[PDB]
């Protein structure tokens, strides 16, 4: 119950590090 | 362009618009009071008051409610426990319903106030565009407030068309809704005297009319007007805001230290008269002075009330229990249903014991019986290798006087540990754990959640006024341009 | 040990409603630019 | 704009809009008012706080009594 | 109606939804634990 | 100015030469005749403990507590 | 009206404030409009300390 | 800033003062004190 | 010119140090409250108001002294010298601890007028008052842990004492009976604090090495002091090496020396809100599952339990000399030991 | 009648009288000789 949600918080903070790196916005 | 913190910066240059914001977040509020309402008269118990009344059921609008007169249901009772009473129209479901209506109506005229932004009286027509004039509105209100401040003071409070105020004895056993005089001597300002409050109310009433009418009939002085930069929308904000907030610091101390206008029967002990043992020096008044016109234990034990027991109870301090322990005080260690009666012990020497209760700064307590000078003289061993003192050396027996239990006494050790293991905490009461699923760690009552809450609101709107206070008077240099100077229309140079 | 039923949905709302909040402002200033 | 009855009836509530009296003013009455008001909340703390005790007040719970 | 010449846009760009999803989920995690008890 | 200059001027000389050692002075003095542990209420380290009592002296009343530490200073508590 | 903040290319708005003035003395209609008001309101005052005294 | 003639008070001059005279009394208490024997 | 304008000029001249109007409330209050400690320290006791001694003059070291806070039989009292309890009487006001409020009250007074200090000279100067609004958060801490807190217990006995050693005490009384450092508010504060720390010292040492004309025989001369730097250095250089090591950077150095401000002061915020939750004792000691798993299962052990015995122990051992005004007296056979378990 | 406490009150408020009456006192006197 508890633990699921826990894993998927964390599962969603790196993919969050993936995004920040690989699809910054090009500043122009 | 706007960030997401400056999102509701385009009413500043429209009163319309801003009235329609100001409508609406008042139709929200009346309409969660109301919701409110109906879901806690969806939870409150009303066939027994003594051993459960609404502050251990976690009643938050509930003693505001029945702290002013409303007291009756439709359903055919009443919160002092009685049944078949006539409310009429007024009662906790009326008002519910009353406010949702309120903010049915209020959220039409919000709509009404958006569509709408364009209304002459809201410019000056020698420039046509928008303003106010700052002065004159705070005078209307003022003179507004005052009247109903006198009003409510004049008619409600004093009971002469209202119902009255919410009275009590010290103790907090028999309190009722009856009328209130006025006190304007020097026991007026004692803050456990109801009449002071009435008195109050009329007092303030008159000055809020003199100065309303003087706030119409002057204007400003120019050295104020050019330093506190009136006519800047930005810095009654400014000055409201710390009015708030001292209010709000005020009224946390008020209901965490007690006064008259935050009584102990809808709001429940407070941590102080725990700390005072007050309830306790009063049980032992009374039973001495029944005991001195003769009588024995058991006599003078049955003839102290159940509720007046109830009170030295720690389960009722706003003082245990923590922040995420979420429930009502029930859901801590159940529904109470009697008073075991008061347990005394004695060694097998003959000589009578004292428990010595628990401080409310700890979580857990030893249990260690001392007599009468101050010398231990039993204890219950942390240790299960060593003792000098146990129930099986000193062999302490205890007997039992009022409640459920007349008369009887144990004396093998284990079932007078556990009498003395919950002896720690006061008066000793039977639970019933299985309605809520209870599990025995503390929870505190409404009062600490008033306090707590408002006690970090008004630390948060510190900030609040310093903000808004420094974009009131740096105005010129937040913006590149100064509102003195009306914007710039025709250019001059000066070139070689 | 007992888990709450509502912790589950308090741990639901306090991600899910501010998350769809930012990222509905984001496409609509987005299609502010197309 | 928007003619309409009961903004012409506010109309004359809101015409002023900027107008000052000269100078300081009632500034000079203003201070005392306010001094007065500092002490009378001095007044009223201390009795709350048991530091200033007028006799024939008892500022406890037993008030009520 | 007749349209309200205070009316201006609202922005939120990339960085911010970035910055601003991970405190959301970040103070979820640090929170979760005290609501689950 | 700098302070480098005002302090090795001859006007600071003659009369702070004279006013230093006088400071330093009465508050020696302030300490070696015993006054010091007479106006500000600190006890004599011979005289913490009375001679009957083994507990520590202690203020149980806020409104007589002036009379409570008065009774304790005469039974050389 | 305010455009303002070239820093990220957003927007902070601010008070339009009204211009001062330095009143004019008074019409004898302004005095006599004025004296109604206060007139009233010195009853008034008096009266609801009437009530008072009369509640307790 | 301060004129230079400084006449005897001066904002400088008290601001010394209240930080020159105390100090010169209390290192003399001190300085008493560690000749007191336990 | 009036004599209020005058007076007013004079009070904003050009001088070593402005004075201000604000300076009017902040160096007597200052003043005073600096020399209180001094004088306390330095003479006066705490002999009938804790049992311990903290004076230069009963023989203590710079660690061990303090100016003590006042009984528990005091209550709230503000401890006026010339109230109904020193009744104007000076031995018995720096007996009681009156001291300990003159300085908590006129450092509240100095901390007030400092912060409009700020506000005067950055509306002369015609800065903005940033630098008043992160004063904000000395002040959040200051009014939650020296006033607000002992408001809410039972007297200012629980108020922290002005000392060095008597800090470190507050420290493990909070940490025993509180168990301050599991509650989120003060994770929050811990992670704030030391993330300031970490921008200062990259911040520190990422201009220093990226500077314009490290060699070159520098041929810029202004300074320009109020600029601080923020030109002396190339932003180009620092986000390319950044933007390769952890891969992000900043690229606009207005909002970076914004992120630099908001981190510690958000940090003490939280802090502050979490210690006037403890007023009330609404602490998070416990988690509840953890509590009946262990109730159900004794063979059960993790490091949380583990601080949940720690904390047993300090309080027993340290509360009957602590809180000496209880008279708590224990036998040693019920003292907590681990070696029962 | 006056008890001691309301004395006290009273001297409370006269040392604060002194105390800012001196301060502003001595403020306008020394600011308007060397105007
Ligand atoms: C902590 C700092 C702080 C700061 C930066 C501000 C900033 C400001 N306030 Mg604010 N204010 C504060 C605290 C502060 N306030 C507090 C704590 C209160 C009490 C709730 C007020 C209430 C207040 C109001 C209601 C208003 C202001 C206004 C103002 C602005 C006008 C000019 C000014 O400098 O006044 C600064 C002057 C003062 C704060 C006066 C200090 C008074 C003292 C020293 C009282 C001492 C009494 C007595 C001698 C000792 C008591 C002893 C005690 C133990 C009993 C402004 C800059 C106005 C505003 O909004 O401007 C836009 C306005 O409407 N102030
Ligand atoms: C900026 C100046 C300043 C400020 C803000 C403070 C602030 C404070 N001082 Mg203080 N002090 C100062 C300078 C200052 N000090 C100086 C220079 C001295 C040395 C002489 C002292 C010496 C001193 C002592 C020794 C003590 C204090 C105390 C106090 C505090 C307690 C509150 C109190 O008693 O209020 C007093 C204020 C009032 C009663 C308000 C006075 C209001 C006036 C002037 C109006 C009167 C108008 C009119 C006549 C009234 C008519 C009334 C009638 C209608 C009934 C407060 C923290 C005490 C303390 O901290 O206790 C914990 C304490 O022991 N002060
Ligand atoms: C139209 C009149 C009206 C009436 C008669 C009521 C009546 C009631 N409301 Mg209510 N309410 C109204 C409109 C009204 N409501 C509106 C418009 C709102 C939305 C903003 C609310 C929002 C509201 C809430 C949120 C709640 C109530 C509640 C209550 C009930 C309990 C008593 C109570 O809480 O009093 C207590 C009232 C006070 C303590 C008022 C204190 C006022 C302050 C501190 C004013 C100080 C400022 C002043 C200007 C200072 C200068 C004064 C000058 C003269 C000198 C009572 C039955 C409660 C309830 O039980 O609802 C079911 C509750 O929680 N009301
Ligand atoms: C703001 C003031 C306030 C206060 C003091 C209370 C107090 C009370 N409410 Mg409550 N309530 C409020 C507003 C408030 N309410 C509002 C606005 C809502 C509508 C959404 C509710 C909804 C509500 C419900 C649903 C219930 C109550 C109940 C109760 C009572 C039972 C005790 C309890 O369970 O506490 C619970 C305490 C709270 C709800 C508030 C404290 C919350 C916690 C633990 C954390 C707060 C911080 C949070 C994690 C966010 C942190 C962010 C970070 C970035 C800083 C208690 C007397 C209960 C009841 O009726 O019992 C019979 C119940 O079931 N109330
Ligand atoms: C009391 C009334 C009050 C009013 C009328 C305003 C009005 C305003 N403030 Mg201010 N402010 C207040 C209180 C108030 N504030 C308090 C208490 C603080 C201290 C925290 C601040 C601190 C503050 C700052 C630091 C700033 C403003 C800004 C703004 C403006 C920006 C627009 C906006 O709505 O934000 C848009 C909306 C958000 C930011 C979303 C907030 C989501 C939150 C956190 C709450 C969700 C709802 C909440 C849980 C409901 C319960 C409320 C609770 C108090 C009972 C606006 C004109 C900004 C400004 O001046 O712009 C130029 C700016 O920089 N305010
Ligand atoms: C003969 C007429 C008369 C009488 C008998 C009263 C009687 C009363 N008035 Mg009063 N009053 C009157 C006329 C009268 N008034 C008039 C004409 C005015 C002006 C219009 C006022 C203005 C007035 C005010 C301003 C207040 C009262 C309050 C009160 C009552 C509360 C007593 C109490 O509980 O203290 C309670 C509390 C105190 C004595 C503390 C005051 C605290 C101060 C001033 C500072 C706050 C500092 C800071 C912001 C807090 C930080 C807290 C943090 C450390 C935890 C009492 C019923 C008070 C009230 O409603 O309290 C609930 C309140 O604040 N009245
Ligand atoms: C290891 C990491 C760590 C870190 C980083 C922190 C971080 C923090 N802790 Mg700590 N803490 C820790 C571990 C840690 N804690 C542990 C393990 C414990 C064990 C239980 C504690 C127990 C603890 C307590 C009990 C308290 C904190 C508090 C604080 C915070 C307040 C900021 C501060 O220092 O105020 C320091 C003080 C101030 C900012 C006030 C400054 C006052 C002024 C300006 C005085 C004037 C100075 C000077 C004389 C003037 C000079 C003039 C001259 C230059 C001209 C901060 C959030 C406090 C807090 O959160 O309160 C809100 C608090 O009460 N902590
Ligand atoms: C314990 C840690 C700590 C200390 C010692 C401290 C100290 C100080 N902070 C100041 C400022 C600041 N601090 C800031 C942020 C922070 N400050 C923090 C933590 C601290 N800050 C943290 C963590 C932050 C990050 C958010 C900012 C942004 C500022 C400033 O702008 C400001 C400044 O000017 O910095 C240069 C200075 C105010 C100078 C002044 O004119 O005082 C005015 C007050 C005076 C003169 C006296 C006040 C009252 C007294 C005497 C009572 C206190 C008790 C006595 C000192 C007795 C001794 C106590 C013992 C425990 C030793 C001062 C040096
Ligand atoms: C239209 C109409 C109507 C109707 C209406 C209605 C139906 C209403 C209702 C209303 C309502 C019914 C409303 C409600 C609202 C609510 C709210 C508004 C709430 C809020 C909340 C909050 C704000 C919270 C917060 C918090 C949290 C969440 C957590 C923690 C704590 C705190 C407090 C922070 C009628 C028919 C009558 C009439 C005609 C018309
Ligand atoms: C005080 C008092 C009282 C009460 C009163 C009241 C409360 C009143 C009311 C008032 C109000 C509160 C009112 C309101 C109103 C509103 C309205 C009247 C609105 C309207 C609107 C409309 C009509 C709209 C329309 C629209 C639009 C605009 C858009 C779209 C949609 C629609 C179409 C819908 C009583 C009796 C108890 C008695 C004593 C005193
Ligand atoms: C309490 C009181 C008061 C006040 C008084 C005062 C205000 C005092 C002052 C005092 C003071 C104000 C004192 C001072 C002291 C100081 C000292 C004692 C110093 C020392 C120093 C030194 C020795 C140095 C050291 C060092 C450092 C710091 C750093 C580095 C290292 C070295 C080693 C160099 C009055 C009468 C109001 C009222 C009644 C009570």
């Amino acid at each position: 119950m508890e633990t699921i949600t826990y894993v998927f918080i964390f599962a969603c903070i790196i993919a969050l590090f993936f995004f920040a790196i690989f699809f910054r916005e090009p500043p122009r | 362009g706007l960030p997401w913190y400056r999102v509701h910066t385009v009413l500043i240059n429209d009163p319309g618009r801003l009235i329609a914001a100001h409508l609406m977040h008042t139709a929200l509020v009346a309409g969660w009071a109301g919701s409110m309402a109906l879901y806690e008269l969806a939870t409150f118990d009303p066939s027994d008051p003594v051993l459960n009344p609404m502050w251990r059921q976690g009643m938050f609008v509930l003693p505001f409610m029945a702290r002013l007169g409303v007291t009756g249901s439709w359903s055919g009772w009443s919160i002092t426990g009685e049944t078949g009473i006539d409310p009429g129209f007024w009662s906790f479901e009326g008002v519910a319903l009353a406010h949702i209506v309120l903010s049915g109506l209020l959220f039409l005229a919000a709509c009404w106030h958006w569509v709408y932004w364009d209304l002459e009286l809201f410019r000056d027509p020698r420039t046509g565009e928008p303003a106010l004039d700052l002065p004159k509105m705070f005078g209307i209100h003022l003179f507004l407030a005052g009247l109903l401040c006198f009003g409510f003071g004049a008619f409600h409070l004093t009971g002469l068309f209202g119902p009255g105020m919410w009275v009590s004895d010290p103790y907090g056993l028999t309190g009722s809704v009856q009328p209130v005089a006025p006190e304007w001597g020097p026991d007026g300002f004692n803050p456990y005297n109801p009449g002071g409050v009435v008195a109050h109310h009329i007092a303030a009433g008159i000055v809020g009319i003199i100065a309303g009418l003087f706030h119409i009939l002057v204007r400003p002085p120019q050295r104020l007007y050019k330093a506190l930069r009136m006519g800047n929308i930005e810095t009654v904000l400014s000055s409201s805001i710390a009015a708030v907030f001292f209010a709000a610091f005020v009224v946390a101390g008020t209901m965490w230290y007690g006064s008259a206008t935050t009584p102990i029967e809808l709001f429940g002990p407070t941590r102080y008269q725990w700390d005072s043992s007050y309830f306790q020096q009063e049980i032992n008044r009374r039973v001495q002075a029944s005991l001195a016109s003769g009588a024995t234990l058991e006599e003078a034990w049955s003839a102290i009330p159940e509720k007046l027991a109830f009170y030295d109870y720690i389960g009722n301090n706003p003082a245990k229990g923590g922040l995420f322990r979420t429930g009502p005080m029930n859901k801590g260690d159940g529904i109470a249903q009697a008073w075991k009666g008061h347990a005394v012990f004695r060694n097998k020497e003959g000589e009578e014991l004292f428990v010595r209760r628990m401080p409310a700064f700890f979580e857990s307590f030893p249990v260690i019986l001392t007599d009468k000078n101050g010398v231990v003289k039993a204890d219950i061993p942390f240790r299960r290798a060593e003792s000098k003192y146990s129930f099986e050396q000193q062999g302490v027996t205890v007997s039992f006087y009022g409640g459920e239990l007349n008369g009887q006494t144990f004396t093998d050790p284990p079932t007078v540990k556990s009498y003395a293991r919950k002896a720690i905490f006061g008066e000793i009461f039977e639970f019933d754990t299985e309605t809520l699923n209870s599990d025995g760690i503390f929870r505190t009552s409404p009062r600490g959640w008033f306090t707590f809450a408002h006690a970090v609101f008004a630390l948060l709107f510190f900030f609040g006024h310093i903000w808004h206070g420094a974009r009131t008077l740096f105005r010129d240099v937040f913006s590149g341009i100064d509102p003195e100077l009306s914007p710039e229309q025709v250019e001059w140079g000066f070139y070689q | 040990m007992e888990v709450n039923q509502l912790g589950l949905i308090a741990t639901a709302l306090f991600v899910l409603v501010p998350s769809v909040f930012l990222i509905i402002l984001y496409v609509q200033t987005e299609s502010q630019q197309k | 704009a928007r003619r309409t009855w009961l903004g012409d009836i506010l109309r004359p509530l809101n015409s002023e809009y900027g107008k000052v009296a000269p100078g300081w003013g009632t500034t000079p009455l203003m201070a005392v008012f306010m001094g007065l008001f500092l002490v009378f909340l001095l007044i009223i703390l201390e009795i709350y706080n048991s530091t200033l005790i007028l006799d024939g007040v008892n500022v406890s719970w037993k008030a009520l009594g | 109606m007749e349209p309200n010449p205070n009316r201006q846009p609202v922005e939120l760009n990339r960085t911010s939804l970035y910055l601003g999803l991970l405190l959301i989920l970040v103070l979820a995690l640090l929170f979760s634990s005290y609501f689950f008890n | 100015r700098p302070f480098s200059d005002i302090i090795t001027s001859v006007r600071y000389w003659v009369i702070h030469s004279i006013t230093i050692p006088a400071l330093f002075i009465a508050g020696w003095l302030f300490v070696s005749t015993g006054l010091a542990y007479d106006v500000f209420g600190t006890p004599r380290p011979d005289s913490y403990y009375a001679q009957e009592q083994r507990s520590i002296p202690l203020v149980t009343d806020r409104f007589e507590a002036k009379q409570q530490v008065e009774t304790f200073l005469e039974q050389l508590k | 009206m305010r455009y303002t903040t070239d820093e990220g290319g957003r927007l902070n708005n601010f008070a339009i404030e009204p211009k001062v003035y330095q009143a004019q003395p008074w019409t004898p209609q302004q005095k006599v409009r004025a004296a109604l008001l206060v007139g009233g309101g010195l009853l008034l005052v008096a009266g609801l300390v009437a009530i008072a005294v009369g509640v307790s | 800033q301060e004129p230079v003639s400084y006449p005897i008070f001066t904002v400088r001059w008290v601001a010394v003062h209240t930080l020159a005279v105390p100090t010169i009394f209390f290192l003399g208490a001190i300085a008493a004190m560690q000749f007191i024997q336990r | 010119r009036g004599w209020f304008d005058i007076l007013d000029d004079w009070l904003k001249r050009d001088r070593f140090v402005f004075v201000g109007w604000s300076g009017i409330l902040l160096f007597p209050c200052a003043y005073l409250a600096l020399g209180g400690w001094l004088t306390g320290t330095t003479f006066v006791t705490s002999w009938y108001t804790h049992g311990l001694a903290s004076s230069y003059l009963e023989g203590c070291n710079f660690l061990t002294v303090a100016v003590s806070t006042p009984a528990n039989s005091m209550g709230h009292s503000l401890l006026l010298l010339w109230g109904p309890e020193a009744q104007g009487d000076f031995t018995r006001w720096c007996q009681l601890g009156g001291l300990w409020t003159f300085i908590a009250l006129h450092g509240a007074f100095g901390l007030i007028g400092f912060m409009l200090r700020q506000f005067e000279i950055a509306r002369l100067v015609g800065v903005r008052p940033y630098n008043a609004i992160a004063f904000s958060a000395p002040i959040a801490v200051f009014v939650s842990v020296f006033l607000i807190y002992p408001l809410g217990q039972s007297s200012w006995f629980f108020a922290p004492s002005f000392g060095v050693a008597a800090i470190f005490r507050f420290l493990l009384f909070f940490q025993g009976f509180h168990n301050w450092t599991l509650n989120p508010f003060h994770m929050m504060g811990v992670a704030g604090v030391l993330g300031g720390a970490l921008l200062c010292a990259i911040h520190g040492a990422t201009v220093e090495n990226t500077l314009f004309q490290d060699g070159e025989g520098a041929s810029t001369f202004r300074a320009f002091n109020p600029t601080q730097a923020e030109e002396t250095y190339s932003m180009v250089t620092a986000n390319r090496f950044w933007s390769q090591i952890f891969g992000i950077a900043f690229s606009n150095k207005r909002w970076l020396h914004f992120f630099m401000l908001f981190v510690p002061v958000t940090g003490l915020w939280m802090s502050a809100i979490g210690v006037v939750g403890l007023a009330l004792n609404l602490r998070s000691y416990d988690f509840i599952s953890q509590e009946i798993r262990a109730a159900e299962d004794p063979e059960f052990e993790t490091f949380y339990t583990k601080n949940l015995l720690l904390n047993e122990g300090i309080r027993a051992w340290m509360a009957p000399q602590d809180q000496p005004h209880e008279n708590f007296v224990f036998p040693e056979e019920v003292l907590p030991r681990g070696n029962a378990l | 009648t006056i008890t001691p406490s309301l004395k006290g009150f009273f001297i409370g408020l006269l040392s604060g009288a002194v105390v800012l009456g001196l301060t502003f006192a001595v403020l306008i006197a020394i600011s308007q000789i060397d105007k």
